[PDB]
């Protein structure tokens, strides 16, 4: 909110950030370390969304730099198909059965009708969900606000747009809603959301500017498909989130300047809504007592594994998402014997890790 | 003797020699149990079972 010019200098944290990447924050940690002491005017969450290929990433980086905000790059399937040691899981796909073959954005743009599309869309929701929670931990433990490109709240638009084009089936949409309902309610909605309304014709021109191989060659980015996204952002997402978060709309800040945009944000006031307790605007982040602050911090810092275990919703009547038992055995063999997947990250000796005899530590909010 | 005196029956005499495994089975059984329990923990966390031998020794 207070840019570097307003403060005249870099952000001055109220107190030292808690090392949330390395130390857990359970109940007994909360007794000695309090949460509210670190919150500033800039302790907020910003979602910089827009249509496809609207230069959100460039705008976010510049924006997050002015407001001294942490910038979180948009999720991609490389986070699933590239392990920590850097090995590419996709190289293993010749071995795997066809149903378990790797699927990415490239594939979606090239064979959008494949049954793995329903899988692919749920993964994006799951990835955004985990990343979104990671931002909250950074906010609550460091007090520095975060800038996100696309929140999990906005992800159902792509699933809905894909459904209208007929790529998905009725079942896949039914499954997606149950996951979203089962999980979405546990997040804190963003303080501010910024939208970059590029008209439909413009984005179609803009996509060809990137000159990405598969996108230009693809057929998915049709007028109908791209039009569906526009109708979904404005009619369903933006109309809903504005009840909680401040909403700014620009034709394209990616093509425009950000210094004007930062000066637009700082004009927006975030305290007028604080007066009424039950006011919907920014309701989620209204904690009366210090206990409520710590509870939210504990939930995301210490109970994220619970948050990521709600995605277990059993639905087998849908045939697309089900993975056959015979494939699962084969897939388990190949997947978990790949270099670096034998053990948890940081223990695979064959990948060069050393000292395992005297090593006993595991990461926090780490897998396995 | 031809007599059945219950007090004689209970009273020890030192003739019996406890088996060899007797004074060591409970120590050795618990010792192996502790190590084996430590072996699960690594396995449960998908760690090399003999990694972090510190916990095994403890
Ligand atoms: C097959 C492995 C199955 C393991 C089942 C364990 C049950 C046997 C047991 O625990 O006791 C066996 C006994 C050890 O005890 P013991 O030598 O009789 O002397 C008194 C001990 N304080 O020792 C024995 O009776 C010897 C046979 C069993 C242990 C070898
Ligand atoms: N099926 C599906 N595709 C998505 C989703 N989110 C992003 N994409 C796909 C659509 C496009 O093929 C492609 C567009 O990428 P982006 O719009 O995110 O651009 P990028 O973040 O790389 O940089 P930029 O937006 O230009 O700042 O990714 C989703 O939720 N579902």
């Amino acid at each position: 909110i207070s840019g570097k010019t307003m403060r005249g200098g870099p952000r001055v944290p109220k107190a030292a950030p808690y090392p949330y990447k390395t130390k857990k924050y359970s109940v007994f940690n909360a007794i000695f370390d309090k949460t509210s002491k670190r919150f500033d005017e800039n302790s907020k969450v910003i979602c910089v969304e827009g249509p496809i290929a609207a230069g959100k990433s460039k705008f976010a980086k510049e924006l997050a730099e002015e407001l001294d905000m942490e910038y979180y790059p948009a999720v991609d399937l490389d986070l699933i198909y590239i392990n920590s040691y850097g090995y590419d899981m996709r190289k293993l796909d010749p071995q795997l059965p066809p149903s378990c073959r790797s699927y990415d954005v490239r594939n979606f743009c090239l064979d959008p009708s494949h049954d793995l599309a329903a899988q692919f869309q749920i993964r994006m929701y799951m990835l955004r969900y985990s990343q979104y929670i990671d931002a909250l931990q950074h906010v609550l433990s460091t007090g520095q606000g975060v800038v996100l490109e696309r929140s999990p709240y906005s992800d159902f638009v792509f699933m809905e747009a894909m459904f209208r084009q007929g790529y998905l089936s009725r079942g896949a949409r039914s499954v997606y809603n149950e996951l979203r309902q089962n999980t979405i309610g546990e997040l804190l909605k963003p303080h501010l959301v910024i939208y970059l309304d590029l008209p439909v014709d413009a984005v179609k021109k803009q996509i060809k500017a990137r000159n990405v191989d598969y996108e230009v060659q693809s057929k998915v980015f049709s007028d109908a498909y791209l039009s569906d996204l526009e109708q979904l952002y404005k009619q369903q997402y933006l109309k809903d989130i504005s009840t909680h978060a401040e909403l700014l709309i620009y034709d394209w800040t990616a093509g425009g300047e950000t210094e004007v945009v930062v000066e637009d944000i700082e004009r927006i006031d975030f305290n007028q809504f604080e007066a009424d307790i039950h006011n919907k605007k920014m309701l989620d982040w209204r904690f009366p007592l210090e206990a409520e602050w710590c509870e939210a911090r504990i939930k995301y810092c210490h109970e994220k594994p619970d948050l990521m275990n709600y995605f277990n919703v059993p639905r087998f009547d849908v045939p697309e998402l089900v993975r056959s038992a015979d494939d699962g055995k084969v897939w388990r063999d190949v997947w978990f014997n790949a270099p670096g997947m034998k053990y948890r990250p940081g223990y695979n000796a064959d990948m060069g890790d050393e000292g395992l005899l005297t090593k006993t530590k595991i990461g926090i909010n780490q897998g396995i | 003797s031809a007599v059945n005196d219950p007090l004689e029956l209970l009273t020890n005499k030192g003739t019996h020699e406890p088996s060899f495994l007797s004074p060591i089975w409970n120590p050795i059984a618990c010792g192996v149990a502790g190590v084996g329990a430590a072996i699960f923990i690594n396995w449960g966390f998908r760690k090399p079972v003999f990694s972090g031998i510190q916990k095994h020794i403890a």
